[PDB]
DNA sequence: GCCTACCGGTTCGCGAACCGGTAGGC
DNA sequence: GCCTACCGGTTCGCGAACCGGTAGGC
């Protein structure tokens, strides 16, 4: 949907377009889709995130232009913030709201490489298959929805076609298919869920929902 | 069908079959939302993948030699399940979510202006031509034979749309047909999204493609076949193909006057874009259209009237005589529902010949269409079965040739008088419409060719 | 009757190699 | 769309070693 891209290294593989070196795991890198000449569909083009100001693109508000940058670390996006550039009631309410948005930020981060500290794969997969959740294509994407999982709640499926619904951005998007032909266009902020149910093996459990952890919902950008 | 060049071993070994099923598919996908509208064509010569977005130099192949014959069905039907969802034997398909799915492939003796009618109306790059403005896709629609059953869902899904937008249907409704009809008719929109079906005039604009585009493999049927043997001449094959006995009626002939008096008089006073001008009169007899109209022959009411076409369909009006739309097609564009349309006024008729300044002429006819007892309206109303003793309709108009001066004409009524005001005016048609609901009411007398003096 | 140097054969341990399913790349 | 580097899971290959049977010596 939008032309630019950033987000952590999915696998320290990929070449940098600029400079054409091998762009490191784990490493805040930016893209460009592009249309690809071998098949019908957008590619990105991965740049070092210091190369990808040197080509010439300024992206003037990169929250509503980049993707991915809400899934980003509060400090990463300031970064991306600031390089991008190169009343009482009012204001309270405002700065109070960015002071909330930073407390959920990270505290959805520091329950992500907590995770990934402690439990593999097969068991952060077998945590979303126990609350009846459809288990997602991708090491970073399963604890991504995991997190969501165990901090707000176990999503409950689609109004009408029954399918997986997902946080992306600045909303819970509808991921299943209304038909064969046409896939659903669900859109919602505040979507149905009961709680989460994790199973009894988990001696690690106390301690990582000992982190502070109350009830609260989730809280979506400006 | 036949082998693809992409390849480039097509004239070298054959496209395989096993007793019955081809093995050979060519898949489509799309999705209106995302923009995605690609095509994948598999074939099994060697196993041959092709893949990209239609109409456009985006897309890749792969041409691969199999290790053996038994291994080629075990990569054919796996890669086919893995695209399409299906196994290659089916009761009837079914599409699935995000796979692709798969569209069903099947010295001349004469006159110097009858050359040129043939010349005319088998000029099958003129009807490419004209497929262009559709959208249409342009590489393999040729030697593609799209099939019958497919374009008659094709039909159905506009049908459907119309259906959805005049009740105000939800959008994953529109969504779903817009996206079933591009999939089921490749489109070549290049790199921008196909556009939703939500208009009343798009689905009456898809379908007069889908009128059109079924006249040119029409044309193409003519055309190809026959008995190729060195005695008839390649003008006169195609001739004998059309099943007509078409005459040129003189410039000095008395009844040749009347029809350009016909044209001359009966242009209206709205239609001022354009200015007529007779290059020819052809005296048109079909085979056997004498024949089934006999029985109307004792029908009262007779008249000579305008029908205006495509200079693309005529290769079929000639074969086929002119005929009703199908049931499955929509009814949007019509004003009195499915049927032969005619026109007392040459104007009217002439804008359906679609002719423009860098292509000026064009054909135009006059068939003695039995009306008989005539059912008369005033508004637009889609009428399913006529009233009882009713053998055609008519949609008044505003202005009416004149009824007292009414030349006849070998027994059949022509209205060649000029436009004066009707005796009712709470219609909302600004000239007359002849309507008939059987393909034996009408007999096409007369075909002329018309050049169009336009100013620009 | 002992002891013991020598040999064929089974087991055991651990890293190389193999492999099918797949998430990431273009 | 297809290609392929990566992941875990099992197998495979081969040398050390373990072990029992034995025949030349005293
Ligand atoms: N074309 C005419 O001679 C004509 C003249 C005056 C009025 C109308 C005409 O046509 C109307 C509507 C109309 C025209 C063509 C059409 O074609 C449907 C598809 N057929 C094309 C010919 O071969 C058979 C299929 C449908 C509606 C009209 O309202
Ligand atoms: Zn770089
Ligand atoms: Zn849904």
């Amino acid at each position: 949907d939008k032309l630019y891209r950033v987000e952590y290294a999915k696998s320290g593989r990929a070449s940098c377009k600029k400079c054409s070196e091998s762009i490191p795991k784990d490493s805040l890198r930016m893209a460009i889709m592009v249309q690809s000449p071998m098949f019908d569909g957008k590619v990105p083009h991965w740049y070092h995130f210091s190369c990808f100001w040197k080509v010439g693109h300024s992206i003037r508000h990169p929250d509503v232009e980049v993707d991915g940058f809400s899934e980003l670390r509060w400090d990463d996006q300031q970064k991306v913030k600031k390089t991008a550039e190169a009343s009482k009631k009012e204001k309270d309410k405002d700065s109070k709201l960015e002071k909330a948005l930073k407390a959920q930020n990270d505290l959805i981060w520091n329950i992500k490489d907590e995770l990934k500290k402690v439990c593999s794969t097969n068991d952060l997969k077998e945590l979303l298959i126990f609350n009846k959740q459809q288990v997602p294509s991708g090491e970073s994407a399963i604890l991504d929805r995991v997190a969501d999982g165990m901090v707000f709640g176990a999503l409950l499926p689609c109004e009408e076609c029954s399918g997986q619904l997902v946080f992306k951005s600045d909303a819970y998007y509808c991921t299943g298919d209304v038909t064969a032909w046409t896939k659903c266009m669900v859109k919602t902020q505040t979507p149905n869920r009961k709680e989460w149910v994790t199973p009894k093996e988990f001696r690690e459990i106390s301690y990582l929902k000992k982190l502070k952890v109350k009830k609260q919902d989730r809280i979506f950008p400006p | 069908a036949a082998v693809d060049p992409d390849s480039g071993l097509e004239h070298s070994a054959h496209v395989l079959e096993k007793g019955g099923k081809v093995f050979s598919a060519t898949l489509g996908l799309v999705d209106i939302v995302k923009g995605t509208n690609s095509y994948y064509k598999l074939q099994l010569l060697w196993i041959f993948r092709s893949w990209g977005r239609v109409g456009t130099v985006i897309g890749s192949n792969k041409l691969e030699q199999m290790p053996s014959k038994e291994d080629a069905i075990e990569h054919f039907m796996k890669l086919y399940e893995e695209k399409t969802g299906n196994a290659w034997h089916s009761k009837n398909f079914t599409k699935y979510p995000k796979k692709f799915y798969p569209l069903e492939i099947d010295k001349s003796k004469l006159p110097k202006p009858v050359q040129d009618l043939i010349k005319m109306i088998f000029d099958v790059e003129s009807m490419k031509k004209a497929m262009v403005e559709y959208e249409i896709d342009l590489q393999k629609m040729p030697l593609g034979k799209l099939s019958k059953r497919q374009i008659q869902a094709a039909y159905s899904i506009l049908s459907e749309v119309q259906q959805a937008v005049s009740q105000g249907s939800s959008d994953s409704q529109i969504l779903d047909l817009s996206n079933r009809f591009y999939t089921l008719i490749p489109h070549d929109f290049g790199m921008k999204k196909p556009p939703l079906l939500n208009n009343a005039d798009s689905v009456q604009a898809k379908v007069e493609m889908l009128d059109n585009l079924l006249d040119i493999e029409v044309a193409y049927s003519l055309l190809r076949g026959g008995s190729d043997d060195s005695s008839k001449d390649p003008i006169d094959v195609n001739y004998e193909k059309l099943k007509t006995d078409i005459k040129v009626v003189d410039r000095d002939s008395e009844e040749a006057e009347i029809i350009r008096k016909y044209v001359k008089n009966t242009h209206a006073t709205t239609h001022n874009a354009y200015d007529l001008e007779v290059i020819d009169i052809f005296k048109i007899e079909r085979e056997g259209e004498c024949q089934r109209y006999k029985p109307f022959k004792q029908l009262h009411n007779r008249r000579l009237l305008w029908h205006g076409s495509r200079t693309t369909n005529f290769a079929g009006i000639l074969s086929q005589g002119l005929r009703i739309a199908p049931p499955e097609a929509p009814v949007t564009g019509y004003m009195f529902g499915k049927g032969i349309y005619f026109a007392d006024m040459v104007s009217k008729s002439a804008n359906y010949c679609h002719t423009s300044q860098g292509d000026p002429i064009g054909l135009i006819l006059l068939g003695e269409v039995a009306l008989g007892n005539m059912y008369e309206l005033k508004h637009a109303s889609h009428i399913s079965k006529l009233p009882k003793g009713k053998h055609s309709v008519k949609g008044l108009g505003k202005t009416t040739p004149d009824p007292s001066a009414n030349i006849s004409l070998d027994g059949v009524d022509v209205p060649l008088g000029t436009g004066i005001s009707s005796g009712v005016n709470d219609t909302s048609l600004l000239y007359n419409e002849y309507i008939v609901y059987d393909i034996a009411q009408v007999n096409l007398k007369y075909l002329l060719k018309l050049k169009f003096n336009f100013k620009t």
